[PDB]
């Protein structure tokens, strides 16, 4: 019964301070690196912050560095993100994402429910030249995602994560590399592509496979998501 | 300045032999460091002994080459660098022997296999050997010199003040009593533990063979004794009296022979 | 009792005569003109540290990258060979560990020892840790080898005269094999996993049919305990390492021994035997802190792997055949390429 | 290397730190292997599958193992106990009928190719029963052991003579079989003795003291 | 009685073993040699692979 | 193949002499220690005599010390034990056992219940 619950939010005047709390239950919290990911309303996802296992390495996005602070409680099970000097831009929904890194693991496995809030130049720019695909159940469809830099590494592993977000739900990890299939999803989904362009293929589409698909890189650490392709009808 | 102080103080057959001896020293200690090609890492402390001895072997050859004639060519500060390099090296050697004695004692006090990492002690001891070596070697060039207080210059070394050369003797006495006490209590803890265990091996080659290994630290006392009694009569004696100083090179070479005996009795008998 | 003993002796004599009647020439005579193999020099590519106690067993896995190692410290570790990284470190209830096995699919890992229990741990868990999946109990004696047919069935060899096949789900012995006289020390599954072999501490290697649970053949050519067995990659032969400082090669189709690998400079017994991908380099770990590479077709010694300071307890070869991992009693694993 | 490889390296470093801490914690307890016969009473010498007994003396923890429920042939699982601190060996001395077997067992475990480094702590139990049998009754060690007739001492002198004869018989095998790698520690303990733990503590103290002396090449 | 049962079990096992058919040893030797010769090119221990293809170094 | 066969037992009155021969086969006789053990009627196995690879070291049990003798012939692989003064207590089934491993000075499980390398045994009875 893996569960992540987010709390702390509401109407915050600009220039104030706020705290976001994440209570985790049902899994080994101390063995999982954690990410705070922000999704603006009517916009795509955007990585915000990351804390490692044992609070070793801490990373921040370029638009929040020096203002946000991310920490965790290991004896307890809680993840804190404290923000100071809020602007009119940080009005969005915030999720906690667990991810454990070893050989063959599945990062970005479970996403929290989310808390609402209302107030570079070198990173890889990732785009999807599609905004809506009129589909029909029982038909195969394809979604294309192009990366500015070649995500293939010298290890032979290319880092590309395909996520699905159903309407009114938290995103779920569909495919945790170029082709590796996340546990629990049906066999219909598949992924492929070269080092620069990638494609997700769905065969025998059903009613539940309607929503926004995102592609994200994991090569350079400032994590960039796609614009999101919407499959409807 | 050097001429005035030498003459206030008053001042082939041996040089070839000394050079050959120091070549032997450098060769042998370099062999100990190669002999650590097989690494299972107290070996750190012995390696520190060998590094200290290597620096001593190069430093004394520098001193032979320079001192014989070029002493009057050198400037004073370079002279202090030259003949403080030896205090650096040999104080490092003596401090590292005190450190290895401390390490042996501390290992054999406590009921534990030697496998317990005890990482902190190794670095602390090996750092506080070299730090004390450098500080004692570098005090003179800044202070405690005889450059202007001309009445009290050392006879053996005509610029180092008598106060500092007696301070060196005091430190050596402290080291030489500490080492004796530690090597005494290793043997005595064997003595005490063995009656309670009561086994046949004491009153026999457990305890009548630790004594001889201990007495080898007296062979350490041997060579450092003459040089330091000479370092002391010059704290007691006058400047032009006691004409037993111009032959101090033999005692310095005897200290180098202690440096020679250092790896024979520590790592060769392993 | 006398009549039964006489009948058994007569049957043994008849079996020996039948075996002798079908031995035209030794394999050494057949391969006397085969082009030899030059001296093979393998250097330690990787060294894996962190056990702090004697290693007793190891297993590679279907892919040739991950590895599992069991020691008497009380922990079972999983190594990433290419980068010397520790994927997992599973503590154990009992510190006396004698064997370990990696599932073909990589989902589970089995371990055993003096506790007479085979513990099966599930690696890929939703909670994010490694937890005990099953504890197969029985065997009235210490475990010495475990092998996985698949994710549901296992084979265990114990310290009594008994091997067993366990259904991991139910936990009960589906079949039990009882033909030995002493402790069963090793195990090797056939490539098709329809047969296997077991070498016991009575100088005997028996071939078991895994379906009907009965002994098919028995091979007796050694003079002391057998400590390690391994199948030929073809599946129609195997090699045994015993405690008389001698390896041997047996053939299933003609139940005799083909060649013996021993030298007058070797007096210590073998603790581990493995083959090569081509089945030509028989790698045998000895008690003299070394390993030897034998030309399996000419019985020569084509190389010595000497990098360990204590007994070479375990020795395995990857499925890809690109490495040999040897784990020794000095808490060290080494990969040779 | 990559983003997902530095994190794996950090995880491996944390695993290494946990392993080192666990090893340091487990290195401070001395492990002893208990051996004996059925009549030796090896279960009850220290006041409080594999039987495990943990006790503490002078702020030192001792862990004692007693391997039961295994087959008679013990030449293959005895190699597991190769890194133990000492082998406690409990032998009954009041039963001469099975004394020789005890001697054989001792010899077998003293000359083993793997138990050479391990020192043996002897425990000759039932000393009071041996004294009682020696005092009253007709059961003389001469018939079982012919060499007791000519033995002289080096309670009444009979009990002392018997005790020292048995100890000498056990110590001869210990003496003429080693070159200082390990020692034997013969003790005489009754069935209600309470100082066994202190004896084990002292003997372990000097066993590891001799180990430390041998490793630094100081002796 | 237990000894008699063990002896008769051993007799039955020997009788079962004695009934199998064995090929010539020369044929088995030839088959082993043929297998060793056929798959020689796919053994990266008999003939070391170039350092580019070495995964461990 | 490691079978050992003993012969020589029979009915002998007290004070008589006997000779038991164990003809080892299937292994190199010169590398292993050889022992003689015995089992009394309704009793456990008792180790009787030892011998070394060449005969340099020989040991006896206390009960029969000075009354039995043991020899090892290597040209013909045999182990002989001769009993000089038999006693009513010396009636038992005798077995010829071998150490588990070559070039080793200890025989661990020679006297165990089920030992792999041991003979069938010869029965000797004294005073009928
Ligand atoms: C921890 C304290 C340790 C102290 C150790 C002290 C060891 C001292 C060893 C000797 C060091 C000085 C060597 C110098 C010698 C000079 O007298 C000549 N080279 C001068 O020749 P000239 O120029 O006069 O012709």
């Amino acid at each position: 019964d893996v569960q992540l619950v987010e709390s702390g939010g509401g109407l915050v005047q600009p220039g104030g301070s706020r705290k976001l709390s994440c209570s985790a239950s049902g899994f080994a919290f101390s063995s999982f690196g954690m990410h705070w990911v922000r999704q603006a309303p009517e916009k795509g996802l955007e990585w915000v912050a990351y804390i490692s296992s044992g609070s070793g390495t801490i990373y921040y996005a370029d638009t929040v560095k020096g203002r946000f602070t991310i920490s965790r409680d290991d004896p307890k099970n809680t993840l804190f993100l404290q923000m100071t000097s809020l602007r009119s831009e940080d009005t969005a929904m915030y999720y906690c994402v667990r991810s454990i890194y070893y050989y063959g693991s599945s990062p970005f496995d479970f996403w929290g429910q989310g808390t609402t809030l209302t107030v570079g130049g070198s990173d890889i720019v990732m785009t999807q030249a599609t905004s809506s695909v009129p589909v029909t159940p029982g038909e195969s469809v394809s979604i294309s995602c192009r990366s500015s830099k070649s995500l293939l590494h010298s290890n032979g592993n290319t880092y590309l994560y395909w996520f699905l977000q159903r309407p009114g739900q938290s995103p779920q990890l569909l495919i945790y590399r170029m082709s590796n299939l996340a546990s629990g999803v049906p066999d219909r989904f598949s992924g492929s592509g070269s080092g620069t362009a990638f494609t997700l293929t769905i065969s025998r589409l059903e009613a539940e496979d309607v929503g926004v698909y995102y592609c994200m890189q994991h090569l350079e650490y400032p994590l960039t998501f796609g614009a999101g392709t919407k499959l409807e009808l | 300045t050097l001429r005035e102080h030498y003459q206030y103080v008053g001042k082939t057959l041996t040089t070839v032999l000394f050079l050959v001896i120091c070549s032997f020293i450098v060769l042998e200690n370099l062999m100990v460091l190669i002999a650590i090609w097989k690494n299972n890492k107290m070996y750190f402390f012995i390696g520190n002994l060998a590094l200290c001895d290597l620096l001593a072997g190069i430093a004394y050859k520098v001193n032979i080459l320079m001192s014989g004639k070029k002493t009057f060519s050198l400037s004073p500060t370079v002279w202090f660098l030259r003949e403080g390099s030896m205090f650096v090296a040999l104080g490092a050697s003596t401090c590292s022997l005190l450190a290895i004695a401390i390490e042996r004692h501390l290992t054999m006090i406590k009921m534990r296999p030697y496998d317990a990492n005890k990482r902190h002690r190794v670095f602390l001891l090996i750092g506080m050997c070299w730090l004390i070596a450098f500080t004692l070697g570098a005090l003179p060039i800044l202070g405690w010199n005889c450059l202007h207080n001309l009445p009290d210059c050392s006879t053996i070394l005509p610029l180092y003040s008598k106060k500092y050369i007696a301070f060196c003797i005091s430190i050596f006495t402290a080291i030489l009593v500490t080492i004796v006490i530690l090597y005494a209590r290793i043997y005595f803890l064997v003595k005490s533990s063995s009656r309670k265990v009561a086994n046949h091996n004491n009153s026999e080659r457990s305890m009548a063979l630790l004594r001889t290994v201990v007495i080898v630290v007296s062979v350490f006392i041997a060579c450092w004794s003459p040089l330091f009694i000479l370092f002391l009569i010059d704290v007691a004696c006058r400047v032009q009296a006691c004409p037993i100083l111009f032959k101090a090179q033999w005692f310095i070479v005897l200290a180098v022979l202690n440096s020679a005996m250092n790896p024979v009795i520590y790592t060769l008998a392993s | 009792l006398d009549q039964l003993r006489q009948e058994a002796e007569q049957l043994k004599n008849q079996i020996r005569d039948a075996r002798k009647a079908c031995a035209d020439a030794t394999l050494s005579q057949i391969t006397n003109n085969i082009d030899p193999v030059g001296r093979i020099q393998m250097r330690t590519r990787r060294t894996l540290r962190g056990h702090l106690a004697k290693i007793y067993a190891m297993h590679w896995g279907t892919d040739s990258r991950l590895l599992v190692s069991a020691s008497q410290d009380g922990k079972l570790i999983i190594w990433d060979s290419y980068t010397t990284n520790k994927v997992h470190a599973i503590p154990l209830r009992s510190s006396w560990v004698m064997t370990c096995a990696y599932a073909p699919s990589g989902n589970y890992v089995a371990c055993g020892g003096l506790d007479n229990i085979c513990s099966i741990y599930n690696l890929k868990t939703r909670e994010g840790n490694v937890r005990v999946s099953r504890e197969l109990a029985g065997h009235t004696g210490y475990l010495s080898c475990c092998r996985f047919l698949d994710d549901n069935q296992i084979v265990t060899s114990s310290g009594d005269t008994t091997c067993a096949l366990w259904d991991i789900e139910t936990g009960q012995q589906t079949t039990t094999f009882t033909g030995h006289t002493g402790d069963v020390m090793s195990l090797s599954l056939a490539p098709d996993t329809r047969l296997f072999v077991s070498g016991a501490c009575d100088a005997s290697a028996k071939l078991w049919d895994v379906r009907e649970g009965m002994c098919r053949q028995t091979f007796t050519g050694h003079e002391s305990d057998i400590n390690a067995i391994c199948f030929f990659p073809n599946g129609n032969a195997f090699a045994t390492g015993s405690d008389d400082a001698t390896c041997r090669l047996f053939d299933l189709r003609a139940d005799q021994e083909l060649m013996t690998y021993s030298h007058d400079n070797i007096i210590c017994g073998i603790t581990s035997v493995s083959f090569s991908k081509s089945g030509r380099l028989l790698l045998a770990g000895y008690d003299d802190f070394n390993c030897n590479v034998w030309d399996a077709l000419k019985a020569d010694r084509a190389g010595v792997l000497a990098g360990h300071d204590n007994r070479v307890s375990c020795l395995g070869v990857t499925d890809d055949g690109m490495a040999v991992a040897t784990g020794s009693w000095d808490s060290f694993l080494k990969i040779w390429n | 290397v990559s983003a997902e490889d530095k994190a794996a390296a950090e995880r491996s470093k944390m695993i290494d730190k946990n392993l080192r801490e666990d090893g340091e914690k487990a290195r401070r307890t001395l492990r002893l292997l208990l051996l004996g016969a059925d009549n030796s009473g090896k279960s009850t010498i220290v006041k409080q599958g594999i039987f495990e007994t943990k006790f503490q003396v002078d702020k030192v923890n001792f862990h004692m193992f007693d391997v039961g429920g295994q087959r008679d042939e013990r030449r293959k699982w005895i190699q597991c106990f190769n890194d133990v601190t000492a082998i406690i060996f409990v032998v009954d001395s009041s039963d001469y009928n099975r004394l020789q077997e005890a001697l054989n067992d001792f010899k077998s475990i003293w000359n083993n190719r793997w138990l050479r480094t391990i020192s043996v702590i002897l425990f000759l139990n039932k000393q009071d029963l041996l004294a009682e049998k020696v005092l009253a009754g007709k059961s003389k060690i001469e018939d079982y052991f012919p060499e007791f007739a000519r033995y002289t001492t080096p309670e009444d002198p009979r009990v002392t003579r018997a005790k020292y004869f048995i100890r000498k018989e056990f110590v001869d095998i210990s003496t003429a079989s080693g070159d200082g790698r390990h020692i034997c520690y013969p003790h005489f303990t009754c069935a209600v003795d309470t100082e066994n733990a202190r004896r084990i503590f002292n003997d372990c103290k000097d066993i590891i003291l001799q180990m430390n002396l041998k490793e630094y090449n100081l002796v | 009685t237990a000894s008699i049962a063990q002896a008769r079990k051993l007799v039955e096992q020997l009788k079962m073993e004695a009934n199998i058919d064995r090929i010539k040893v020369s044929k088995a030797a030839a088959d082993l040699m043929a297998y060793c010769e056929a798959h020689a090119k796919e053994d990266p221990l008999l003939t070391p692979v170039p350092a580019s293809e070495n995964p461990f170094r | 193949q490691v079978q050992l066969q003993e012969s020589g037992g029979g009915l002998v009155q007290p004070g008589g002499s006997l000779r038991l021969s164990c003809a080892a086969s299937g292994f190199t006789f010169s590398n292993y220690k050889m022992n003689w053990v015995r089992q009394a009627p309704g009793k456990g196995l008792e180790w009787v005599s030892d011998i070394s690879q060449s005969g340099a070291s020989i040991s006896y049990t206390g009960s029969v010390k000075g009354r039995f003798t043991i020899s090892r012939d290597n040209a013909k692989n045999t182990l002989y034990l001769q009993m000089n003064s038999l006693k009513p207590e010396d009636t038992a089934v005798y077995y010829c056992a071998r150490c588990p491993a070559p070039f080793t000075r200890d025989c661990f499980d020679v006297t165990s219940t089920t030992y792999a390398y041991r003979g069938q045994g010869t029965q000797v009875t004294v005073s009928s």
